């Protein structure tokens, strides 16, 4: 099965992805 | 001229002199390997494979020999104590002489490549200068490393051709070298599951050979080639230093915390299983299990083996020795010759007391004996003037339930205090300090010494990688700018 | 309290006294 | 948890330095700066408290089941002192040395009486008061001030005992000890 | 630009900062952490 | 890239925007150093004012409880936590922030972000040295403080029982850490620490000596009584008389410097070497591998009751630290020690 | 160029700051005074340091049940 | 205590020690006002 | 057999064992 | 020989610093 | 404006001002 | 009873580097 | 076990005259 710790890690990977996208958008802006 | 700390910079633009010094370096490393193995065999005493284990003798390179198959030497003995088979050429001393011969041949080849250094192989065919196609060299070495991983994982450790590896009990009682079935699931990424190592080496070998084929087939890109300066040899020196000190950090961490590639029977116990009550855990669980099956508590402790009771001993703790407490662990507090047993303490009216075990940090600890509920009931006092819990007035009596002392009940306060101070360190053991003229203080395990050396080398090569990366990115200012 | 109020009004009278002198000399000519 | 406004301009609710405690048929005022510690030293204790600085200064009450009417029938206060001489520690070191001075031969620690009383309360219950100076050859904290409050109401004897060193005695803790003594009562 | 003097700006900032440290030091003797 | 066509992509536009002269430069390391450093300082500042440490250490180390700047600290998690990275999403907090605090998670947050901020700060120094086209001796020097940070805040708790034994981000907790190594480790007696002390003291000595010598041999270069107005970056001549300085220190001390390069490389070398030696010593103490005792002196003290030295006294004071301090510093270990078994001598 | 020697001296910088900086100041004041800092960052009140079941310093002594342990060991 | 005729003047008395510290700071104010010429 | 007794047997000896650290919220 | 070896080392340090003071290379280039 | 200098000085200014206002509230809190 | 291991360690760590640096200094002074 | 005195004696009797002869050889071949 998919344990909650692994599920939390996958959401953490998605969160890091959107954080990298946000900092990329911020540096490509301004 | 050239300063004393730069004398090896002359072989930068010389692949022949570079390969000569690489060969002589491998010769020196192999020579140390052979010499250290024979020195450890000469100083090794394989007489007691239980209560005088190899990690208590300061055995540094022998555990690394035994971890991949060799267990017996030319002396007719085996470290497990099992009846001597025939090693073939691959024994401790035979492998040692093989390293010595390899060292001599690498020395001679180093001398040869020093004498003959102007090979046109190290020549650029189209420009005629001295150059090396470093990405292609890397692809070839990646192919070789992948084939070595695939071979070492699919023939040696899985035991279809090799002897296997050392695998033992969860608590270090019975263990040997035999083949292991690879674990290809998530359990294979369990650090302690030994089947994860052959699966890792097989998959790593197939990935390495595929990546070597890719690097043979494909040249790098120009922007990356210029950004990292792939045409330079100090650049790949910095990258190699980076990889090797990462590997040093990984091996030091795995050695300190224990792993499937880290047998307790080979490298000693661990400070973490001393803290977390692992050997003490099964000692107490086994005793309770034996006493709960209608068996009186006088032979339940005799069922406990000598190996487990010795594993529950803080003197075998790797995180206790000193930096200049040099020598073997046996040279610190003698050699263990017998297990006295569990010191069980009773109050005058009748209630069992337990010594508070000495922690990892302390050199010395106050001797306190507390009850099952968790309140302090007895102690070896400091003042002895306004004391109330002191043994001389509370009447602590020790019973003992082990090998040499099985029913020797002591009510003498001096002997009770002595046995309490001995039992605060784990299970009590007889040690002889006249055999080697021992010190008295506890020493560090080969696991601890290995971790210290490798963490120190990891920091120095962190600095070395940073510095060589500085040199190779900043090769223009380090060479000159010429008023520009 | 009255004691604290008078202490604070004295503090602000003596703290604002100096900068009042400096701003008065700045807006009434110079010679400093 | 729940939301509430932080106490800004809202007075302070405790400045006497004492906290009330109601135990088994007895009440007292423990010092505020002190915490309980689970360290039973004579096995008859139900309540023990100690200061956070150094727990040579302790307070503890004894729950001992003794059965002979009242403390007057227990006898004189000095006789009561003779009964519980084990309560003031014990020198288990039985070595020979006439080298301490101010103490008797082959002795390390000594105890001196400083005052006894038969203080009563509003209800008419009698309470024994004891002040002992317990000195030791090391001169530890200039000695210790053992202040003992004793009584018996039910078939269980109640014996409060406030211990405090002399180094803390003249630094402003004697008032705290006397406050504990005259706040400890049995109902 | 130049409507208020830079020296007066720095002076009022310094007054506010010194008063800030002053009330910080005052609050050490009363309230939380007052040791009383 | 060697007079090639070099077709422009998004990378060249991003590089052109990052390598620009602004008030504060960003560069590539600005992708890492700016967020990591700002999060590190913000986490330490927030933990030192609101985040309590009542749950883990059983103490108050934040301004919201009654602590000062010299008392508040972002405290480490509990020893039972071991060496968890202690994520807000991990099995510990399960995604809950208000209880991710008061559990030591903010300490790990600050430590990891600070380590990566130091990584980004050396990358900062490297790439700015590239932009100004100068050697990165500053990065060479900065390799030592991060070695100290790694060996102290990572290697030592990693080798010991857990993050609880790491220094908490503060002032008085750092002082506790110092006294912890004093009593539990005898860190003064460690030769690597003696090298670190020698390196720092010598570096401060070089700092004072170089500044005083340059500022007292700085020529006239004008007519005004203020020397600072006599400096001009347009002229290429040296500001101070190195031959006069060399003669002065040769006749005072006996040895003196002759080369500016060797002088400044010595000023570079001494603190870096001292800090790396101290880092190696703390790596040694990470494995509880101490320079705690001297075998000959302890045996002589055991077999001679009237032979005592300052080393024996230091051992006794270390026992004072352990016995009177571990009982409260290690609440997880539950030291309910009676205070008649603690080593406490006459009166005091 | 705005070398900060002209921003500070102009009242245009101060008219957009004479209310925003005191606004942030009073925002922090109300944030601390309403208990929101205590609620967001887990600090107990001065009256909620010890519960009735325990009167000694709290210990976690757990890893995988530490969230529920701090939930029971904290103030309700 | 202060004498009876001067008792309500203890608030304006109580601030008077810090005036010399304000004096050197006033010198710094004047130097800022003359822009440290 | 008795997991209650062995926990109380060795926690006097050392209060940092895996089993006492595990499921401590029930205690 | 316990104290004598420290004596050799200390005398070596003193001799080296004495020679560095007096039998030093003359300071060239300014 | 919203330039790089503006963003940096505001990221240093706004939370520090919030924390100072917080601590000035914290000074008058009593037990 | 004389710690010959530490003795030879100290002797070698003195002798080998001082001799090596003396060789380098002699060849520096001889070959300018 | 291990005769450390004999090991040290044999080791230095190898290395010191060997290093001596080699250093004169390489210094003789350096300047013929
Ligand atoms: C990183 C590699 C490594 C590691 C982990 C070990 C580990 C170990 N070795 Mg070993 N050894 C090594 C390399 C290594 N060795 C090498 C390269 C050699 C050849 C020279 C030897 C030769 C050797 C011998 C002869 C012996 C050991 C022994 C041992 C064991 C006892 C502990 C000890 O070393 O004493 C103490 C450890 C230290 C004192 C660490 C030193 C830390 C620094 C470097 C000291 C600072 C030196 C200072 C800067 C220089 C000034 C010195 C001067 C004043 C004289 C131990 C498990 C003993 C053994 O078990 O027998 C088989 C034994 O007698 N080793
Ligand atoms: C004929 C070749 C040969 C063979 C069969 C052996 C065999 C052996 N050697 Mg040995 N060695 C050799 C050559 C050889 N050696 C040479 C030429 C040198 C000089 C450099 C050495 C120096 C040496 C030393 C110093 C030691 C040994 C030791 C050993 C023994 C145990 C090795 C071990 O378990 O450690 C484990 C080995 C490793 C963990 C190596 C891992 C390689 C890393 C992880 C590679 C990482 C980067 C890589 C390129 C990435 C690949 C990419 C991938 C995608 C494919 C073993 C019997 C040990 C011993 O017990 O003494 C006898 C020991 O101390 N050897
Ligand atoms: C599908 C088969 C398979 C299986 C069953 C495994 C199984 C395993 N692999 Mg493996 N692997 C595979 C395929 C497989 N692998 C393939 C195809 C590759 C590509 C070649 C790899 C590449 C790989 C690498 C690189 C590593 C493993 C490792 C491991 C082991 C992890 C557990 C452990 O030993 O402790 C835990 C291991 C670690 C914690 C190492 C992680 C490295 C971290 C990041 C170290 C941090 C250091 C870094 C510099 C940070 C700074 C530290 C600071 C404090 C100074 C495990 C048994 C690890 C190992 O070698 O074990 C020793 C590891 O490093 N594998
Ligand atoms: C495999 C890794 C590696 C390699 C190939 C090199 C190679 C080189 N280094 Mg480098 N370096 C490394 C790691 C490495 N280094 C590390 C880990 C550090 C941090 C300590 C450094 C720090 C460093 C500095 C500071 C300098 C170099 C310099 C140099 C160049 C000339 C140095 C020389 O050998 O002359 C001769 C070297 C000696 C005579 C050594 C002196 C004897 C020492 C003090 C003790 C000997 C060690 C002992 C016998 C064996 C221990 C090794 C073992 C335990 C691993 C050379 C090409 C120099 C340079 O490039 O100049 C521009 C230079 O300045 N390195
Ligand atoms: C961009 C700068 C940056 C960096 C370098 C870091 C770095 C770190 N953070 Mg952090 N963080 C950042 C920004 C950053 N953060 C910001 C802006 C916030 C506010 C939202 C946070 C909030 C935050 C919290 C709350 C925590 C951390 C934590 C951590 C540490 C562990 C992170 C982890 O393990 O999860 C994993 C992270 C990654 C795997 C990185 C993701 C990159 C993936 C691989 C990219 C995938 C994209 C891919 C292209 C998708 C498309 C594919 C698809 C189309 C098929 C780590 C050192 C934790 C910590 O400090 O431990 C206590 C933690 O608790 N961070
Ligand atoms: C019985 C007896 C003998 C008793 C003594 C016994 C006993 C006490 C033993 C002593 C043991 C002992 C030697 C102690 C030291 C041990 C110790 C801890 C050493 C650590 C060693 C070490 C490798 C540490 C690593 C860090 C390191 C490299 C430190 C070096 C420190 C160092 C040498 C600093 C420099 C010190 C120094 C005096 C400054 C030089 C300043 C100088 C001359 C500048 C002059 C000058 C300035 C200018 O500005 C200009 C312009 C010019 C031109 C110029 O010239
Ligand atoms: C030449 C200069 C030599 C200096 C080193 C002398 C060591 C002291 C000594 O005598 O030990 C002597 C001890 C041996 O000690 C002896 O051992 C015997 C058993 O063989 C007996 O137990 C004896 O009782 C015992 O005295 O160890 C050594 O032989 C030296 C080992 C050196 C390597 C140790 C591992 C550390 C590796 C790297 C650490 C450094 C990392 C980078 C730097 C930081
Ligand atoms: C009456 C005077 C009182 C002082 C007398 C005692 C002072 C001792 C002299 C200082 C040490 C000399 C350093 C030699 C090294 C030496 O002379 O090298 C020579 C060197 C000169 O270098 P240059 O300037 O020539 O460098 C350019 C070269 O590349 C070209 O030659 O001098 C220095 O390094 C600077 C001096 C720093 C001095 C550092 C102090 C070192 C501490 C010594 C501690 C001794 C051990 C403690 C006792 C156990
Ligand atoms: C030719 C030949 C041969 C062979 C020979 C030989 C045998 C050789 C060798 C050699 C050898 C046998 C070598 C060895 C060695 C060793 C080494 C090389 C080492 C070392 C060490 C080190 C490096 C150290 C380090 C350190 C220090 C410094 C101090 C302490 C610590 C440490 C570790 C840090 C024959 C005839 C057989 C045949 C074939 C041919
Ligand atoms: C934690 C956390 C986080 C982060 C955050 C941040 C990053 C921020 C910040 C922040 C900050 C950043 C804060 C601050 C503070 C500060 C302060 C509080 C200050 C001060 C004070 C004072 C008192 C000062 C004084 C002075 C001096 C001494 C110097 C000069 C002058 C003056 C006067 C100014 C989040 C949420 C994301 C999530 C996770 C957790
Ligand atoms: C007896 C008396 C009196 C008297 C008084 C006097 C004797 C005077 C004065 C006065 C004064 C004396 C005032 C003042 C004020 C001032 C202040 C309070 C200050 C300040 C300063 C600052 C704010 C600074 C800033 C800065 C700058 C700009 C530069 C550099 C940096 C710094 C930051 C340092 C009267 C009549 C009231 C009446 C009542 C009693
Ligand atoms: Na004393």
């Amino acid at each position: 099965s998919v344990t909650p710790s692994l599920k939390n890690f996958l959401l953490s990977l998605v969160a890091g992805a959107v954080v990298l996208a946000a900092i990329a958008g911020a540096v490509t802006a301004v | 001229g050239l300063p004393w700390y730069r004398v090896h910079t002359v072989v930068i633009n010389d692949p022949g002199r570079l390969i000569s010094v690489h060969l002589m370096h491998t010769a020196l490393v192999a020579g140390w390997a052979g010499a250290m193995t024979l020195f450890e065999i000469a100083v090794f005493d394989p007489s007691d494979p239980v209560l005088n284990p190899m990690w208590r003798q300061g055995m540094f390179v022998l555990p690394f020999l035994t971890r991949l198959g060799v267990t017996q030497s030319w002396g007719g003995w085996t470290i497990s104590g099992e009846t001597s088979s025939n090693p073939g050429i691959w024994s401790y001393e035979g492998a040692a002489a093989s390293h010595i011969v390899l060292s001599g041949l690498l020395f001679l080849a180093s001398v040869w490549h020093w004498v003959y250094w102007d090979l046109e192989l190290f020549r650029d065919p189209r420009t005629g200068k001295t150059a090396l196609d470093l990405p292609k060299i890397f692809g070839i070495h990646l192919f070789l490393a992948g084939l070595l991983c695939f071979g070492f994982g699919a023939f040696h450790v899985t035991g279809v051709f090799g002897p296997g590896i050392w695998v033992s009990d969860p608590y270090g009682l019975t263990g040997s070298v035999q083949p292991v079935a690879p674990s290809w699931g998530a359990e294979g990424f369990d650090p302690y599951n030994p089947g994860g190592v052959p699966a890792h080496h097989i998959a790593a070998g197939i990935l390495g050979v595929l990546a070597g084929l890719f690097h043979l087939c494909v040249r790098p890109s120009i922007r990356l080639y210029f950004g990292l300066s792939m045409g330079s040899i100090e650049s790949v020196l910095s990258s190699s230093i980076a990889a090797v000190f990462w590997a040093a950090f990984v091996v030091a961490g795995t050695m300190w915390y224990g792993s499937a590639a880290t047998p307790i029977e080979l490298f000693g116990p661990t400070r973490y299983q001393w803290d977390q009550g692992f050997f003490q855990q099964e000692i107490q669980k086994r005793v309770a299990q034996s006493t709960s099956e209608g068996l009186s508590v006088s032979e339940a402790w005799a069922k406990i083996p000598e190996k487990l009771a010795f594993y529950d001993y803080i003197g075998n703790n790797p995180a206790k020795g000193g930096l200049f407490r040099t020598g073997a662990m046996n040279s610190g507090d003698g050699i263990a010759v017998g297990w006295l047993g569990h010191a069980s303490f009773k109050d005058q009216e009748g209630r069992e007391l337990f010594v508070r075990r000495m922690p990892t940090f302390f050199e010395t600890f106050p001797v306190v004996l507390i009850d099952k509920d968790g309140v302090v009931r007895a102690d070896v006092p400091f003042r002895k003037a306004e004391s109330k819990y002191s043994i001389e007035q509370v009447g602590v009596s020790v019973t003992f339930y082990g090998g040499e002392l099985n029913g020797l009940t002591f009510t003498d306060p001096s002997t009770v205090k002595k046995y309490a101070r001995k039992a605060q360190l784990g299970e009590i053991f007889e040690f002889d300090r006249s055999t080697l003229q021992s010190d008295g203080v506890f020493r560090s395990s080969p696991r601890g010494w290995f971790t210290f050396g490798h963490l120190s080398f990891a920091l120095l090569f962190f600095f070395g990688h940073i510095w060589h990366g500085s040199r190779t990115i900043f090769r223009d200012v380090f060479a000159g700018i010429d008023e520009d | 309290s009255l004691t604290l109020i008078l202490q604070l009004v004295a503090l602000f009278a003596v703290v604002a006294a100096g900068p009042l002198v400096v701003v008065l000399l700045s807006v009434r000519g110079g010679n400093l | 948890a729940y939301g509430e406004g932080a106490n800004v301009f809202g007075r302070v609710t405790n400045k006497s330095g004492f906290v009330p405690y109601a135990g088994d048929s007895f009440a007292l005022l423990l010092p505020s700066k002190w915490n309980p510690s689970d360290e039973k030293e004579v096995d008859s204790i139900v309540l023990r408290y100690a200061d956070n600085f150094d727990a040579v200064n302790n307070v503890y009450v004894i729950a001992q089941d003794t059965d002979k009417s009242s403390i007057q029938d227990y006898g004189s206060p000095e006789e009561f002192i003779s009964q519980f001489g084990y309560l003031l520690g014990r020198q288990a070191w039985a070595g020979q040395t006439v080298s301490e001075g101010g103490f008797d031969a082959n002795k390390v620690s000594s105890a001196a009486l400083l005052g006894v009383a038969t203080e009563k309360d509003k209800k008419g219950k009698t309470y024994y008061k004891f002040e002992i100076l317990s000195r030791t050859a090391d001169g530890n904290e200039g000695g210790r001030h053992q202040l003992v409050k004793a009584t018996v109401s039910n078939g269980k004897l109640y014996l409060l005992k406030v211990q405090a060193g002399d180094k803390r005695w003249f630094k402003g803790t004697d008032k705290e000890c006397l406050g504990v003594l005259d706040s400890f009562t049995v109902v | 630009i130049g409507r208020i003097p830079l020296w007066l700006v720095g002076t009022v900032v310094g007054l506010l900062a010194i008063g800030l440290l002053a009330i910080f030091f005052y609050g050490s003797y009363v309230g939380l952490g007052s040791s009383l | 890239i060697g007079t090639y066509q070099e077709k422009r992509t998004w990378f060249d536009d991003a590089d052109d925007w990052l390598r620009q002269d602004r008030f504060v430069f960003v560069g590539w390391s600005g992708l890492l150093l700016l967020p990591c450093a700002y999060f590190a300082v913000g986490g330490w500042l927030t933990g030192c004012t609101f985040v309590t440490s009542w749950y883990t250490h059983g103490l108050a180390s934040s301004y919201i409880e009654g602590c000062n700047f010299l008392t508040a600290a972002v405290s480490t998690p509990a020893n039972s936590l071991g060496h968890s990275l202690l994520f807000v999403w991990g099995p510990e907090a399960q995604g809950d922030l208000t209880r991710w605090f008061q559990l030591g998670g903010l300490w790990a947050f600050v430590a990891l972000h600070g380590a990566f901020g130091l990584i980004g700060f050396m990358l900062r120094q490297f790439e700015i040295a590239r932009s100004v086209n100068l050697r990165p001796y500053n990065a060479i020097a900065f390799s030592a403080p991060i070695a100290v940070f790694v060996s102290v805040f990572l290697i030592y708790p990693l080798g010991q029982s857990g993050w609880f034994f790491a220094p908490s981000f503060g002032v008085a907790s750092i002082f506790r850490f110092i006294l912890f190594f004093q009593g539990f480790h005898n860190w003064t007696l460690n030769p690597f620490h003696m090298m670190g002390v020698a390196g720092v003291l010598g570096a401060a000595l070089l700092c004072a000596i170089h500044g005083a010598t340059v500022e007292n041999t700085l020529f006239e270069d004008g007519d005004g009584a203020n020397t600072f107005r006599a400096f001009n970056p347009t002229q290429a001549e040296e500001t101070y008389s190195m031959v006069t300085a060399n003669r002065f220190w040769s006749q005072i001390f006996g040895v003196a410097f002759s080369n500016k390069r060797w002088l400044h490389f010595f000023m570079l070398f001494v603190p870096v070497t001292g800090l790396w030696m101290s880092a190696l010593g703390v790596v040694g103490l990470a494995l509880n591998l101490r320079a705690y005792d001297f075998v000959s002196q302890e045996i002589r003290a055991a077999e001679d009751p009237e032979f005592e030295t300052f080393y024996t006294k230091n051992i006794l004071l270390n026992e004072g630290i352990r016995a009177w301090m571990a009982a409260q510093d290690q609440p997880h270990e539950k030291l309910t020690l009676p205070e008649e078994v603690l080593p406490r001598g006459n009166a005091l | 160029e705005r070398p900060f020697s002209d921003i500070l001296t102009s009242i245009r910088y101060w008219v957009i700051h004479s209310i925003t900086v005191p606004s942030l100041f009073i925002a922090g004041w109300l944030f601390v005074s309403t208990g929101l800092a205590y609620d967001v960052f887990g600090s107990p009140r001065p009256n909620e340091y010890f519960t009735e079941d325990r009167q000694d310093a709290p210990l976690i002594t757990d890893r995988f049940n530490a969230l529920e342990q701090v939930k029971k060991l904290s103030a309700q | 205590k202060l004498p009876e005729a001067y008792a309500p003047f203890s608030p304006i008395v109580d601030v008077l020690p810090i005036i010399p510290v304000l004096f050197i700071l006033l010198a710094f104010v004047w130097q800022a006002s003359v822009s440290f010429r | 057999q008795r997991v209650r007794t062995v926990l109380d047997m060795d926690d006097p000896a050392k209060e940092e064992t895996v089993k006492e650290l595990r499921k401590d919220i029930n205690n | 020989m316990e104290a004598l070896v420290y004596t050799f080392l200390l005398i070596g340090t003193l001799g080296i610093i004495f020679f560095s003071i007096f039998f030093r290379e003359p300071p060239r280039i300014a | 404006i919203f330039t790089v200098r503006w963003l940096a000085i505001h990221a240093i200014a706004v939370p520090t001002i919030f924390f100072l206002g917080a601590i000035t509230a914290m000074q008058f809190i009593q037990r | 009873e004389v710690n010959i291991l530490g003795l030879t360690a100290t002797a070698l760590f003195i002798i080998i580097p001082t001799s090596f640096l003396l060789i380098l200094y002699v060849k520096t002074a001889a070959s300018e």
